[PDB]
């Protein structure tokens, strides 16, 4: 009805510089507290 | 068991030839591997 359809198919198609879509990543760290999983590279050093 | 949020399983595997209880002897439980899991634990059962 009136309220109509809030989602719409995006504008872009095969055929389809403000017009052109963006990739975005995060990566959504839960730093309470807890066993680790996720840490960084410690680049060892030769003897 | 389970402290800090790393799991720590203990094992040992030793032959024996007795059936009425524990025998004589010593052996200590080595941690084969730590597991992060960060459970709270204060009930079990045993799934046979
Ligand atoms: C462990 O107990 C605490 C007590 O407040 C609770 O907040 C927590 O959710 C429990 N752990 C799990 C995995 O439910």
């Amino acid at each position: 009805f009136n309220c109509y359809f809030p989602l719409q198919s995006y504008g872009f198609q095969p055929t389809n510089v403000g017009y052109q879509p963006y990739r975005v990543v995060v990566l959504s760290f839960e730093l309470l507290h807890a066993p680790a999983t996720v840490c960084g590279p410690k680049k060892s050093t030769n003897l | 068991k389970n402290i800090d949020g790393y799991f720590k399983i203990y094992s040992k595997h030793t032959p024996i030839n007795l059936v009425r209880d524990l025998p004589q002897g010593f052996s200590a439980l080595e941690p084969l591997v730590d597991l992060p899991i960060g459970i709270n634990i204060t009930r079990f059962q045993t799934l046979l």
